[PDB]
């Protein structure tokens, strides 16, 4: 295994799109048809031709030396929609077929080695898979907005307006629109040089060298590990004991049963001389109809929107009756860390957390404690003190550098408090020709 | 790690179930680190000793 | 990585222990005499001890470049430490015993991620078993999983002043130390032992066998005794000076016995309640290892 | 290291010896209020130590 | 001429320090050092003040403004529009105003044109700098100097934080050094000469 | 009816000798000790499922005399007194309560006060309907006789 | 008396109607469904709801 090796699968409209338009601008003949019988010869070497080393899957089973061939060479298969991949080849005698899984990865076209093209790297889209999906009035809307939050007005902009008509509206979502010349019929033609110059060859649409170069670098602030700060999901406990520092998970204790939340375990039923909700113990179908012994559980919240009243009480009840674990997921929030002095400033409830909007995120403040005297030996004690009922499961800090900047005793660090890292004070060199560099290390 | 001169700050403090009959229902409850005395005003201990 | 010697990582040398005998250092086996023994009719029985519960905390990776090694030396010996027992950095040193993991214990004491080339470590291997044993501390506050400590204690004195006769049989007679002293000794000694390095003694002491580890307890059998003494210095409860001729001399007054508080808030090093928690569930682990 | 005389020095730092050494804790203190009150009167409070 | 970028006395930067301070932890000993030993570590020191709980980075609130219609007042980057619910009325508070706002700081960093221009540097004495000090400036430093750790290298009673420093500015691995340095793309003539800070 | 010591359990006595203030973390806190293994328990969390009898509340700091009944309602600890007289009687089920005994003056209040409870019978309770949406909430009882 | 499948209190109810909605037979449907495009302007004329 390895989660690597093995076969390379893509899907035959994402080849279309990236790897066909891109591999037809240079002269190169299409990638090979795979053969129903096996060509563990020359199917490299047909591919040699075409550079990419993508083959064309079709009809038939792969041959089992044509299976090993496609491992070793690193080459790539397109398959029209994978149902399952058991019957494309027929791995022989080791087990593949469908079973040690696939995973999820990126190629970002780095198989081709020619300059000029494929500016953009992965992390577009990582970016483009966190929104939801936009439609044509919104796009519409969106390219409006950003518009004329520069000044650049747009009057009118892909609306046709003729004067027995109106005023009739187009759409504004092109993707690798390549201009290219039709021909009488209305199709698109192809690159056929001497009748079509060098401007239409490619390109992203942006200003020449200086776009792409600006781009580039600062695509690369946007999917760092230090700005995305909107952590997601909340696990809810009632062990009481605080700690120096916030993102403290408190982790499930040794013997539990996890059980999935669902809409119907809980159900209303008489007990003694009232009616009740009970919980339903899915494993060994069970009563309880009081907020006590349950027996203790692992819950996970997913859909906390139909969830509705008393069966919200019943769940944040039996956290504090019973010692239940419970968890939501849907809640989003944005952490930031609060100095032991000055303390609180806002405080939420535990009745909130449960109707609180699907996609409204709040903040809800950490606080930390690292660095606070204890008090004098002479003063009254205490009775039964702190219980905290949330904990994020992140850990929420990512921005930190350096941390409480006291010293302990005379000489030592305090218990857990963190220096700069070597990183922030390196001063590099520049390139060898263009931009930074680091030490070099050894 | 020292006694503080300058007072500090408190969540602070409050007193909940005494009686022989609660019938409590757990709404609310804020879920930022509090205390919860038993008993009504205690802290006696007003003798000095210079 | 420095592979692993055969016969300890203590063979070494280039860290050793040298406790500092005032102006002039010395070795932990020529401290040990200067001091004497006094019999009192207290009588300890050797208890035995409970096994430990397997649980450690889960593996999580905050990023933090723990100090796992430098909070255990300063817990057990360090004066007057502060949050000991918070559970954020064991979990994270719990990651270390799994096989293949980017996560290399540095020679110096210092938890990364990945790796470095500028520092060298302890091979993979030596650090897997030594973290599959000292993870379990790191939860050793819990309720339910808590350690003892009125009764362990009762190890500690057969080592500090255990005749031969006395750890070759069961019960040791309650003992009173004392020793010369120079006034400012006992936090002295306590100021001095925080920078043994004590994680090399340890991460070795899950990795030598049946051979190497028959000739690593037969001549470090003073190391232990020396981290043990100054340990049981908080633990027992009134501190005596003796004024004879023109010397001057500290008296510990039980070397077997948890008074449970003080020694002497002035005269020595003190013990929280966070420290009996957490000393004694050290002590259920070294010692059942140990021995 | 100050540039008082050898006599003040002396002087002051064996003024502070016998403060730092000899030990009265809280107890002692609480042990003497014992001794002024109807026998069997309760003191609670401050640590012992 | 066209003139398409335009240029600034000293650069702002993306990425800038926060600080939560403690206002009861004050060391007794009130150090001193020269005027050049003051001035080249000299704001960077009243940035780590003794007793700071959280010096943390994020997005500067400055270079990013209102102008531009990003608003950061809770550490992420959160626009008003972007993208939305279109027949219904917007909400409130929206996770969307923030795979919006992200969106939207990637829209300025490229669309930026700015050229830095050397000015109000001044060259210090050998005699008036601390040894340690001395050998991590390269002749001309730029006056305006910025905040950064390993330039406090001695000048924190923290003892324990001046550890970690020194070790890292040993090891070969790193070097720390602000001023006039040396080039490739030197001499090279446009309308003056190309210099590198 | 009189619930009794459900299974595991210890007996132990009390004495101002055994509830001892202490140091944990940051804090001054009232510790226990727990005679048969001599422990710290400086919270009441944890503490060892006991059934601590008390003959008399005489040296009872009211701080350490309230640390009880905090550590019952958080470790189903199970208390007892043997001063305290009372007179209560059985109640109907509707009209209910009316006065109620506060759980700190039960603790802290002189050895010759006689003060009287009220019990609630509940066999005539008028019991719920047939289809109905069931309501929260919860009741409790603190104070049981041993009598009968 | 689909739309609610699932934000009814009766219990019995939900999770019939989760069962036979559910079906490899039926299945339910809200919304604009597809579009028909128009030849020589190129605009959306008729709709589906």
């Amino acid at each position: 295994d390895d989660l690597d090796e093995g076969i390379r699968m893509t899907t035959y409209d994402q080849y279309l799109s990236h790897i066909r338009e891109r591999l037809h601008i240079t002269n190169v003949p299409d990638p090979i048809y795979i053969t129903g019988a096996s060509t563990p010869d020359q199917i490299a070497a047909s591919v040699q031709a075409t550079h990419v080393a993508v083959v064309l899957y079709q009809s038939g089973v792969i041959n089992g030396s044509a299976s090993t061939y496609l491992r070793e060479n690193e080459v790539l298969v397109v398959m029209p929609d994978y149902y399952d991949v058991v019957s494309r080849f027929a791995n022989a005698n080791l087990q593949m077929n469908n079973n040690r899984y696939h995973e999820s990865v990126l190629e970002i076209a780095d198989i081709f080695d020619q300059a000029d093209f494929i500016q953009t790297s992965d992390a577009v889209r990582q970016l483009r898979a966190l929104m939801p999906t936009l439609s044509t009035s919104q796009i519409r809307h969106a390219i409006e907005r950003i518009a004329q939050i520069t000044d650049v007005d747009s009057t009118d902009y892909g609306k046709l307006t003729l004067r027995f008509l109106g005023t009739l509206t187009r759409s504004l979502k092109m993707q690798n629109a390549q201009i290219r010349r039709i021909r009488p019929d209305g199709t698109v033609l192809r690159y056929d040089d001497q009748i079509d110059i060098e401007a239409f060859r490619w390109s992203r649409y942006f200003l020449d060298e200086l776009r792409l170069r600006r781009l580039s670098v600062g695509l690369r602030l946007i999917t760092n590990p230090r700005i995305a700060r909107r952590f997601d999901g909340v696990r809810i406990m009632y062990l009481t004991d605080d700690d120096p520092d916030p993102d403290f998970v408190p982790d499930v204790p040794e013997g539990y049963v996890a059980v999935q939340y669902a809409h119907r375990l809980f159900s209303s039923s008489l007990a003694n001389k009232r009616n009740r909700v009970t919980y339903t113990h899915p494993p060994t179908g069970m009563a309880y109809p009081s907020p006590t012994g349950r027996p203790h559980v692992h819950m996970t919240i997913n859909e906390r929107a139909g969830m509705s009243k008393l069966v919200a009480d019943n769940i944040i009840a039996s956290v504090i009756k019973s010692n239940w674990v419970v968890d939501i997921h849907d809640i989003e929030y944005t952490a930031e860390v609060m100095t032991p002095s000055e303390g609180y400033t806002q405080h939420v409830d535990a009745e909130s957390i449960m109707t609180a909007p699907k996609g409204k995120l709040f903040h809800l403040q950490f606080m930390d404690g690292l660095l606070r005297p204890e008090p004098s030996a002479f003063d009254p004690p205490a009775s039964g003190e702190d219980m905290r009922l949330i904990y994020p499961l992140q850990p929420i800090s990512v921005a930190r550098s350096m941390r409480a900047i006291v010293n302990h005793n005379e000489v030592d660090r305090p218990r857990g408090a963190v220096a700069p890292s070597s990183y922030e004070m390196d001063t590099g060199t520049l390139s060898r020709n263009g931009d930074l560099l680091y030490s070099p290390v050894a | 790690d020292d006694v503080g001169i300058m007072q500090q700050k408190k969540p602070p403090t409050v007193v909940q179930s005494r009686t022989d009959v609660f019938n409590e229902q757990f709404a609310n409850e804020a879920l930022h680190p509090m205390t919860k005395v038993i008993f009504n005003g205690l802290d006696v201990n007003t003798e000095v000793q210079p | 990585m420095l592979q692993q010697p055969t016969g300890g990582y203590t063979t070494l040398e280039q860290f050793a222990f040298t406790i500092r005998n005032d102006g002039t250092n010395a070795t932990p086996t020529q401290f040990l005499q200067l001091l004497s023994y006094e019999a009192t009719e207290n009588e300890l029985v050797k208890k035995t001890i409970p096994t430990p519960e397997t649980h450690l905390p889960s593996a999580r990776n905050v990023p933090g470049n723990v100090y796992i090694e430098d909070a255990i030396t300063q817990a057990l010996f360090g004066i007057s430490a502060q949050n000991v027992n918070a559970h954020g950095y064991f979990s994270r040193l719990s990651a270390l015993a799994l096989p293949n993991t980017s996560a290399r214990l540095g020679l110096d004491g210092v938890i990364y991620n990945s790796e470095t080339i500028n520092i060298p470590f302890y091979d993979p291997a030596a650090v897997a078993n030594f973290a599959a044993t000292y993870a379990k501390l790191g939860n050793a506050s819990t309720p339910r999983y808590r350690a003892d400590m009125i009764d362990i204690y009762a190890h500690v004195g057969l080592e500090l002043a255990g005749t031969d006769a006395e750890r070759a049989a069961g019960v040791m007679p309650v003992k009173r130390a004392k020793f010369d002293s120079w006034e400012g000794s006992l936090i002295s000694l306590s100021r001095d032992v925080v920078n043994w390095k004590i994680l090399a003694f340890l991460i070795d002491l899950c990795s030598l066998e049946g051979e190497a580890l028959r000739a690593f307890k037969t001549r470090n059998r003073d190391v232990f005794r020396m981290m043990l003494f100054i340990m049981s210095t908080a633990v027992a409860a009134n501190v005596v000076n003796r004024k004879v001729t023109k010397r001057v001399d500290r008296v510990l007054e039980y070397i077997g016995v948890n008074s449970m508080r003080t020694a002497g808030r002035t005269a020595t090093i003190t013990y929280d309640l966070s420290r009996h928690e957490f000393a004694a569930k050290f002590l259920q682990l070294t010692f059942t290892r140990w021995n | 290291a100050l540039n008082i005389d050898h006599f003040a020095a002396s002087v002051l730092n064996i003024n502070l010896r016998a403060l730092m050494e000899a030990n009265v804790t809280a107890d002692d203190r609480i042990k003497a209020l014992q001794a002024h009150s109807m026998i069997s009167t309760q003191f609670h409070g401050p640590n012992q130590g | 001429l066209s003139d398409d970028f335009k240029q600034i006395s000293d650069p702002k930067g993306y990425l800038t320090y926060s600080v939560k301070y403690e206002d009861q932890f004050t060391k007794k000993d009130k150090l001193r050092a020269s005027e050049a030993d003051d001035r080249i570590v000299g704001p960077t020191v009243n940035l780590f003040k003794y007793g700071a709980a959280v010096v943390n980075i994020d997005l500067n609130r400055d270079f990013f403004d209102t102008a531009t219609g990003i608003d950061l007042t809770k550490g992420i980057p959160l626009v008003q529009d972007l993208l939305v619910p279109i027949g219904v009325t917007a909400g409130a508070e929206q996770s969307a105003e923030y795979v919006s706002g992200l969106l939207m700081v990637l829209f300025k960093v490229m669309t930026d044109n700015r050229l830095v221009i050397v000015g109000e540097t001044t060259t210090p004495m050998s005699n008036t700098l601390s040894t340690v000090v001395n050998n991590v400036l390269r002749t001309t430093y730029h006056n305006n100097v910025g905040v950064n750790p390993a330039l406090l290298r001695d000048f924190t009673q923290v003892n324990w934080l001046n550890r970690d420093i020194t070790n890292m500015l040993q090891q070969a691995g790193t070097k720390y050094g602000l001023g006039l340095t040396e080039t490739r793309l030197d001499y090279v003539r446009l309308v003056k000469t190309i210099v590198g800070h």
